[PDB]
RNA sequence: CCCGGUGUCUUGGGUG
């Protein structure tokens, strides 16, 4: 609940996770680099407070602008047999060897947001076209194609990939054959191909 | 909702003015084009009938 | 429709990182790999290979979707029940599934510069995300908080060659924008590589053997330990040096250090071996003249691309077994330092009182080009920003070397001096439109103050740290500055 | 919705202890002590019972469609 | 040369000290018990009627998590290895459940004790729902109100935890060693004094403290591993430790077989 | 939709060998062993055991990608011993230690029964 | 000395002022007083100062390229429709802006 | 081919005992849209039982 | 004529410092023995002192260096900045040559003085940006490489080649070939959409 | 009741404790402002509780006084996208799209305002056991 | 069979920032102006101030791919307590008397000051430092 | 007995 959002990068089965001496393994793991530049110190304090809260059996009051201090919560926690700042010794799951560093560990409220990958994944080979432009349709729900916009165009010029850019915008899209008159230059030719 | 419009960035409306204290939320506002123009009533607010 | 348009053979999904992919690879979901296709022309050298794809059909990978004759008639392999009776003729085309080593153009909007579109080699993988090696997130300005990226498949022999020989990822390591690299070692691997190359990191024999084997380019010769007796021990600098190719020389001096290097700063590399120096952002970051730039000039783009993969695989393994964390304890300065911190803020509030006294008793020096009120506002702002920096400097120096916040700031991997200052000492002055908080209310900033109050607390100085917690008045002012951003 | 069968984090069965927990609260025991009596010692197991919200009692009040 | 000293014991958890082995062997034993010791668990639910307020697969999901007596599971085959057509008496246990609420008032609570074994292997003690006592109703599955009925047929199969965590015969495995950090495998974080700020292990009194003037033994290795294996009741604690060792043997045996056959 | 079958971690395809030995001819007397459908569980056990033998000069393993249940081990021995034979010796030692270990647990268990 | 407002011709003539070095940050006025080649140098100085201010550094040839385009016609061609589309380039190219 | 769209049970393999529907029956390799997971598997014809008037008979029906 | 990816900040060796420090570093006096080249770094040390004909080259060398320093300090880089983006880095090329040929030790070099002066001067005519014999092209070709030639001459000065870098005959000919090859490779490629 | 116009003319104490002068040096806790520009203040009103300046969405955040502005705004947006039992009658409504989390839990760290909100009765999330650690590099 | 040999008195031991490395400075008991600056691992070889240390420098331990030492073979290191292997990265031909030799033992740095007649043989590619008692 | 496709214009909220 602190603007610390992420996607799952991999899953690990129970026995490969790091574990504390009590055999508790974390359910979800986040990265230490998310904290110092974002300065969501409240996220850490919530973890600390919730640890205390689950040991003694109540929901801590985390209302803003109260007399609750970090030291008061830390005092309670140490009196229950855990390190005062929330750390715990943990063991690497692959080898059983201790980690040289201790790991901040505890409950945190996490929320499941509406953006799931199988609602976004999309691919198109060939497919339906617009009646008017004979170009690929717009949108996931219509088997559409991605937009090669103006800024994409510029990048291929910078690479000097002139051949690639031609193919993308013709053979891989709405290529059409027309006949012109060599004298007047208009597309006014009437071409019956079976009568030649 | 404040119906001023997306056109015109401006350095007034979108901003959180001092007199909003206790009347509209200082935190809750959308990202993007509506940012600072759509606001939300603080918890104890009321509207005169 | 003409300067830009929608296109075939494209795909899009959420991206995830993978340290165990080469720099120029992209992991492509199986479902996407069965929908996209490439029309490979049938020749004498691949006709046997291509028939195997035809028997497997559109639903088993590696397979194929169409067979195109020279006249143009496509045979749709979903509905052809006599698929076993097709014999391929030279010159026909088979639209086979996307497969290993095929080059594809990868792209993440908005394309602001040319390294928003680079060619990667496709590696087919389970699950539904695109996988990127972690060192290419920087040129795309990509991260993995929900970003999506686009993939485009070239459709002919000519454009495959254009992609691999002009747009490929190793050719793009140095950018013409500032004649320096745009990719370096980032995040975990950069934080970890500082910790690993500290002077007192030692690794016993059993772990060393695994680390050497983790380097794909290793020549099979285990190097001699730095300590032979009473126990064989290698230093971190020796194993990192395995990942650097031979013949690389680099010298840099930080703060006039001697060759003895008491602070363990600077950098000296001789024949691809680290003599001394902690490896941090100044050496393996994206700065000009660093390690990555040097390998590029001496060895070319191919070798330099392996450098990223080698370093990453070693450090992430070592960091996995050392561990690293951060907790609430790391924001907390001890009781002695707080009194220093509190004094410097208390004395700064007194100087601001003196300035108000002088300005109201006509005893204040006028700054050139400025009215009295501008000069007054200018002097107060300078005092308060110097107060926070002074308080921040005190908090920083008290932190021990083992403190986890200090290790990330010192590595350069995330965070800076001001972040230590604001978490632990003092958030400092809040600004709106380049000025202090304005009198929105008639002659006052909030109805909890009296009128004509120009003190620090009245016009937006947040005295508390985020650790201590902000008071209600300070909170709103902080939300005003934050909104403006 | 209804009490989970297993603790998510460690796997210890907790779906047979929900009835016992509500009865202990009628007798005036405090939440921490009630969990202690049920031998739920690790705090991963404690969150499961302490923070579950029993919504199924509300859904049953809706008259059966059939 | 390996030695074991059991500190405490009861039906569903064994606390023990393991000594004169390598760290890697203690860890591989930990992993094997969690992941590869077979058990029995529901793996197919045929719903003929479900007019409760819970969704069909929601109820089915809870069923998979019910621990079943798995004592004789070693003589049972995997479904994927059986020569028969469909499912028979040698590769599955069939369970049935039927509940209903008559009356316009009150709530009928459907418990795991209503799971009735119908068919299974002959004379094998498997497929039985775990129970603490005899008057223990067990695990809550659903709740029913007037005219709501639940009538399901469940197929239980042999499996391992690698495929799905419901086949795991153990919950937590507590595990620690070297309570006074003589090996120096960790470097303690501290504000003022490391010893006062870090709590003591619950096995601190089982190993003497390091002498202040004592020299650092750079040859000492980890040598005593205290662990506690808790189980869910699907297997008794002594069986899990024994079958963990047994399973790990066949895996190494299978590797040994393949080398002497590849020549 | 793209999740692989979980049973593929331990069930061996018919055209895929459980074990594959190839030489590393760049140095004398070195083999690469590719283990299919196995984990750290097996690999770490073999690795430490092997490292305490006097005639093993190099042993290492890596799990190249956690989404694929395989690993590859590299084993080099001095000129006298053949690596593949040494691997058999490491296997039999551990089977023996676990047999002993299983026996001593059974005895201690009845006393507490 | 540094002054507010714009005036270059008259200030250059004032005795005491080093008339060979006086500079103005309005390159429009520079063009009228000193000519097109001086404008090329002044344009570069003012762009570089903007980019370099937040510590960034862009290689010389890119900013040099932009100011040569802006001065090739002999007068200052603004990067707006009123400048760009007054070129003798084809109609299809010009109408796409 | 009178085997399409009819309900099927699988009698051998890792999916033994599962219900499905014949989505596509080109030749020898069927496409069953298994009821359980949301996917259509490729499967050989030796592996299937078909439902008929009396229980799960073979392809004879 | 250069591609932006191929340049790096390098220091010019003739900008900073006093005239005295400059003279100490670059001047060779074949008359005054204590201001000549040290005898232990060359074999031919005997046939050196007094030779007025060899002194005419070294005077022309130092006169060339004086022109460059005067041109660069008064016209090109008035504020004294001497670190600038330039192509074909020389510091790295030299220290690689020191590694390939094991250029350590105290042994005297067999590399004669006329080989150095004529070698470097002939190099500066092969740094082709534009080819063709037209009179205007040669002036343009000379103008394009003016700054880079000064950079080379500031490094491959007689005292530095012999006392500091200690190149032999094999290594020095290699250094010239590498500079020549890498400068060509650093030209921008026609067709580039700059 | 006071509106914005009348608020201009009153003097508000932030908490009841500020109505009276006091008699600390706890280096962990936050510094209260000195307020030494006016010698004696004459308060006319007092806030009921200062946490009521927040709205519905921001009231779900535990400890917003310890976070950067940008993060409270971001959570106030994301909180409206989090799957929770939106009503207890979901089986009889036929909405275009609906999501119901299997096992909602009430949060271990709550605020007083969540009582009125009924967040503990219809919660929208779960308490995960979280380690903050660099593990395999698959979480950079 | 060795290149250099002497006995040193430890004047300073500065652990400083680190927990496992200390820098020591020493001067030869028999010949002043020969100074040795050396980083060493505290936990493996604890040193105190004023300790007497025999320091030998060899280019070989014999009386390329490292192997665990067999207990049957024998080398120069059997008679010493602390051995390190390193790279010579600077050979300073100082004016007059001074002759500095900088060696890097995997980032553990050793600085050896002294005279030409004592150190001329040390112009080597690699060096093994052996410390006794 | 092959081939076989269906939408256009706006509004509101998100994502980055
Ligand atoms: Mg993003
Ligand atoms: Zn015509
Ligand atoms: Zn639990
Ligand atoms: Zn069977």
């Amino acid at each position: 609940r602190h603007g610390q959002k992420g996607t799952i990068g991999v899953t690990y089965r129970h026995e490969d996770m790091p574990f504390s001496a009590e055999g508790i393994v974390p359910d979800l793991i986040i990265n230490p680099h998310a904290i110092p530049s974002r300065m969501t110190v409240a996220h850490l304090i919530e973890c600390l407070l919730s640890k205390v809260g689950s040991i003694r059996g109540y929901e801590g009051d985390a209302t803003p602008f109260t007399d609750l201090t970090v030291d008061a919560v830390s005092n309670l926690l140490r009196d229950n047999g855990y390190q005062s700042r929330g750390f715990e010794v943990m063991y690497n799951g692959h080898t059983g060897k201790k980690l040289m560093a201790q790991v901040f560990f505890g409950p945190t409220y996490y929320q499941r947001l509406r953006h799931m990958v199988d609602d976004k994944i999309h691919a198109r080979a060939r497919g339906p076209v617009q009646v008017l432009t004979r170009q690929p349709v717009e949108g996931r729900s219509r088997d559409g194609g991605l937009r090669f916009g103006e800024m994409e165009r510029d990048c291929m010029i910078a690479h000097g990939a002139a051949g690639f850019l031609k193919e993308r915008l013709m053979e891989a899209s709405d290529a059409f054959r027309v006949h012109v008159c060599g004298i007047c230059g208009l597309m006014s030719v009437i071409a019956n191909l079976k009568k030649n | 909702n404040t119906p001023i419009g997306r056109d015109g960035k401006l350095a007034k409306p979108r901003q959180l003015h001092n007199t909003h204290w206790g009347l509209v939320c200082p935190a809750e506002t959308p990202e993007g084009q509506a940012c600072g123009l759509v606001k939300n009533l603080s918890l104890l607010s009321g509207i005169s009938i | 429709n003409l300067m830009g348009k929608r296109v075939d053979f494209s795909a899009r999904t959420v991206i995830s990182g993978d340290p165990n992919l080469e720099l120029d690879q992209v992991g492509v979901p199986i479902s996407i790999a069965k929908t996209l296709s490439y029309p490979e022309t049938v020749t004498q050298y691949n006709i046997h290979r291509l028939t195997e794809y035809v028997r497997n059909g559109p639903n088993e990978h590696p397979g194929a979707k169409y067979v195109i004759r020279d006249n143009g008639d496509r045979i749709d392999l979903r509905y052809h029940k006599r698929a076993g009776d097709i014999v391929l003729q030279y010159g026909w085309k088979v639209e086979r599934h996307l497969m290993d080593d095929d080059p594809v153009l990868f792209n993440r909007q908005p394309s602001l510069h040319k390294m928003s579109m680079m060619a990667h080699r496709v590696k087919v993988m389970p699950y539904s995300t695109f996988r990127l090696n972690l060192s290419v997130t920087s040129p795309y300005n990509a991260d993995f908080d929900g970003d999506e990226m686009n993939l485009h498949v070239p459709q002919s022999e000519e454009t495959r060659a254009e992609l691999s020989q002009l747009c490929a990822v190793p050719l793009q390591i140095v950018s013409p924008q500032s004649n320096k690299p745009v990719m370096g070692i980032v995040q975990d691997t950069l934080c970890g590589v500082r910790k690993m190359t500290l002077r007192d990191t030692f690794i016993e024999y059993e772990q060393v053997m695994n680390m050497l084997f983790w380097v794909p380019s290793w020549d099979g010769v285990v190097p001699q330990p730095a300590i032979l007796k009473p126990k064989p021990l290698w230093t971190g600098k020796q194993l990192l040096s395995i990942a650097i190719p031979s013949g690389i020389h680099l010298q840099r001096t930080d703060g006039g250090n001697s060759l003895l290097s008491p602070k363990d700063n600077g950098m000296l590399i001789v024949d691809g071996k680290v003599m001394f120096g902690v490896v941090d952002k100044k050496t393996v970051g994206s700065g000009g003249g660093g390690l990555i730039h040097t390998v590029m000039r001496e060895k070319g783009p191919k070798i330099c691309a392996e450098l990223f993969g080698n370093i990453q695989k070693v450090v992430n393994y070592w960091l996995l077994h050392n561990g690293f964390s951060i907790g609430i304890g790391d924001a907390i300065a001890d009781a002695s330092t707080m009194k220093e911190i509190t004094h410097a803020i208390s004395s700064a509030k007194e100087q601001v009182q003196e300035i108000i006294y002088k300005a109201q008793h006509n005893e204040l020096e006028l700054k050139p080009g400025m009215t009295l009120r501008e000069s007054f506002e200018g002097e107060v702002s300078r005092t308060l920003n110097d107060a926070r920096d002074s308080a921040g400097r005190s908090a920083e120096m008290n932190l021990k070397d083992l403190n986890n916040v200090k290790q990330m700031v010192s590595a350069g991997s995330k965070g800076s001096f001001i972040n230590i200052a604001q978490m632990s000492a003092c958030v400092g002055q809040q600004m709106v439109e380049g000025k202090r908080i304005a009198f929105g209310f008639a002659d006052r900033s909030l109805p909890h103050f009296t009128k004509d109050d120009f003190s620090p607390e009245s016009k937006g100085f947040v005295e508390n740290s985020y650790l201590r917690g902000l008071t209600p008045q300070e909170f709103f002012f902080h939300a005003m500055a934050g909104r403006e951003g | 919705m209804i009490i989970p069968v297993r603790c998510f984090s460690c796997g210890k069965v907790v779906g047979d202890k929900w009835d016992a927990y509500l009865r202990l609260l009628e007798e005036g025991k405090q939440e921490g002590d009630a969990l202690d009596e049920l031998k739920l010692k690790r705090y991963c197991c404690r969150r499961m019972v302490l923070t579950h919200v029993d919504l199924i009692e509300k859904f049953l009040r809706y008259n059966p469609l059939e | 040369e390996p030695k074991v000293n059991i500190i405490n014991a009861q039906d569903d958890e064994v606390e023990l000290m393991l000594s004169d082995v390598n760290l890697s062997l203690a860890n591989s034993l930990r992993r094997t018990m969690l992941a590869e010791v077979p058990t029995l668990a529901i793996d197919l639910v045929e719903i003929k009627m479900n007019t409760s307020v819970l969704a069909d697969e929601f109820i089915s999901h809870r069923l998979g998590l019910i621990p079943l007596v798995s004592e004789d599971v070693e003589e049972m085959k995997y479904s994927r290895d059986c020569t028969c057509e469909d499912y028979c008496d040698e590769c599955s246990v069939v369970l049935e459940l039927s509940a209903r609420h008559e009356g316009e008032e009150g709530t009928t609570d459907v418990y795991s004790s209503s799971l009735i074994k119908v068919s299974g292997p002959g004379n094998l003690n498997v497929g039985e729902p775990v129970r603490r006592d005899d008057y223990d109703q067990g695990i809550l599955l659903c709740k029913l109100r007037n005219h709501q009925e639940l009538n399901i047929r469940c197929i239980a199969k042999k499996g391992i935890a690698k495929e799905h965590a419901k086949w795991s015969p153990c919950s937590a495995i507590a595990f620690e060693y070297d309570p006074h950090n003589k090996l120096k495998h960790t470097d303690f974080w501290f504000e003022v004094d490391a010893k006062k700020e870090w709590p003591d292990s619950k096995y601190a009194t089982w190993e003497e403290p390091p002498k202040p003037g004592e020299v650092f033994d750079y040859k000492a290795k980890p040598n005593r591993f205290y662990m506690t294996v808790e189980t869910t009741g699907s297997l008794k604690a002594n069986q899990v430790f024994s079958r963990g060792i047994k399973t790990l043997q066949e895996k190494l045996a299978n590797v040994l077989f393949e080398l002497e056959n590849s020549r | 939709m793209n999740a692989p079958d979980r049973f593929e971690l331990f069930i061996l395809p018919d055209d895929v060998p459980k074990l594959k030995i190839t030489p590393d001819s760049r140095v004398p007397n070195c083999i690469i062993i590719k283990f299919e459908r196995e984990d750290h569980t097996l690999a770490n056990l073999l690795r430490e055991e092997l490292a305490l033998y006097p005639d093993v000069t190099f042993v290492a393993y890596k799990v190249e990608h956690p989404l694929f249940a395989n690993f590859v081990m590299r084993l080099q021995t001095e000129e006298g011993t053949r690596p593949k034979q040494a691997l058999e010796r490491a296997c039999a030692s551990i089977i023996n230690k676990l047999k002993t270990l299983d026996h001593k647990f059974n005895e201690e268990w009845n006393i507490k029964n | 000395l540094e002054t507010d407002g714009i005036n270059l011709a008259e200030v250059m003539a004032v005795p005491g002022v080093d008339s060979s070095r006086t500079y103005s940050n309005s390159f429009v006025e520079i063009l009228s007083v000193l000519g097109i080649e001086a404008t090329r140098s002044s344009l570069y100085k003012e762009i570089l100062n903007v980019i370099a201010f937040d510590g960034s550094y862009v290689n010389y040839r890119h900013m040099a390229l932009l100011v040569d385009v802006m001065t090739s016609r002999g007068y200052l061609m603004a990067i707006t429709r009123h400048g760009i589309n007054r070129a003798d380039t084809g109609a299809l190219m010009r109408c796409s802006f | 081919d009178p085997t399409l769209n009819k309900t099927v049970k699988i009698r051998q393999g890792g999916y033994k005992g599962k219900i499905g529907i014949v989505k596509e029956a080109n030749g020898d390799r069927f496409r069953v849209e298994l009821h359980n997971p949301n996917k259509t598997i490729p499967i050989p014809c030796s592996f299937l039982l078909i439902e008929s008037t009396h229980g799960w008979v073979p392809y004879e029906d | 004529g250069l591609d932006g990816t191929q340049v790096e900040r390098q220091t010019i060796d003739t900008i900073p410092g006093s005239d005295k420090a400059f003279h100490k570093r670059y001047y060779v006096d074949l008359m005054d023995e204590k201001n000549s080249i040290k005898p232990d770094v060359i074999e031919y040390a005997a046939d050196i002192l007094g030779d007025v004909e060899l002194q005419k080259e070294l005077n022309s060398e130092y006169e060339q260096l004086v022109s460059d320093r005067k041109f660069l300090r008064e016209i090109v880089f008035v504020n004294g900045d001497h670190n600038w983006p330039l192509p074909v880095n020389l510091r790295r090329i030299i220290q690689n040559a020191q590694q390939i040929f094991h250029l350590d030790r105290a042994k005297a070099s067999d590399l004669t003085i006329p080989e150095i002066i004529h070698g470097v001067r002939d190099l500066c005519k092969k740094l082709f940006v534009l080819r063709g014999e037209n009179e205007l092209i040669k002036e343009a070709q000379q103008n394009a490489t003016s700054l880079f030639q000064c950079l080379v001459r500031a490094r491959l000065a007689t005292r530095r080649i012999l006392e500091e870098f200690r190149l032999n005959r094999d290594a020095f000919e290699w250094v010239l070939g590498t500079i020549e090859a890498q400068f060509q490779r650093s030209l921008v490629h026609p067709g580039e959409m700059v | 009741y006071v509106d914005g116009e009348e608020e201009e003319t009153i003097m508000i104490a932030m908490t009841p404790e500020d109505l009276q002068t006091r008699s600390l040096n706890d280096t962990a806790k936050r510094i209260k402002p000195e307020m030494s520009t006016s010698s004696h203040h004459t308060f006319t009103h007092c806030e009921i509780h200062p946490s009521m300046i927040l709205g519905v969405a921001a009231s779900i955040i535990p400890f917003p006084d310890h976070n950067q502005s940008p993060r409270n705004t971001y959570q106030s947006a994301m909180g409206k996208q989090a799957m929770g039992v939106f009503l207890t009658n979901y089986n009889v409504r036929m909405d275009t799209m609906a999501n119901i989390l299997y096992y909602p839990q009430k949060p271990l760290a709550k605020t007083q305002a969540m009582e009125y909100l009924k967040f503990r009765e219809l919660p929208a999330g779960q308490n995960a056991i979280v380690a903050i650690a660099c593990y395999s590099g698959y979480n950079q | 069979s060795a290149l250099f040999d002497d006995i040193f008195t430890v004047q300073t031991v500065d652990n400083g920032r680190y927990n496992k490395v200390s820098r020591i400075i020493g001067i030869s008991t028999t010949n002043s102006a020969i100074k040795l600056t050396l980083d060493i691992n505290n936990e493996m070889f604890p040193v105190s101030q004023d300790d007497s240390l025999t320091v030998t420098l060899a280019n070989s331990l014999s009386l390329k791919s490292w192997r665990p030492p067999k207990p049957t073979d024998k080398s120069l290191a059997d008679d010493y307590d602390y051995v390190m292997f390193g790279t010579v990265y600077k050979f300073e031909e100082g004016d007059e008397d001074k002759i500095k030799v900088y060696v890097s033992f995997g980032g553990l740095l050793m600085c050896l000051e002294g005279g030409y007649k004592s150190l001329a043989s040390l112009k080597q590619d690699n060096l093994y430092i052996l410390i006794r008692r």
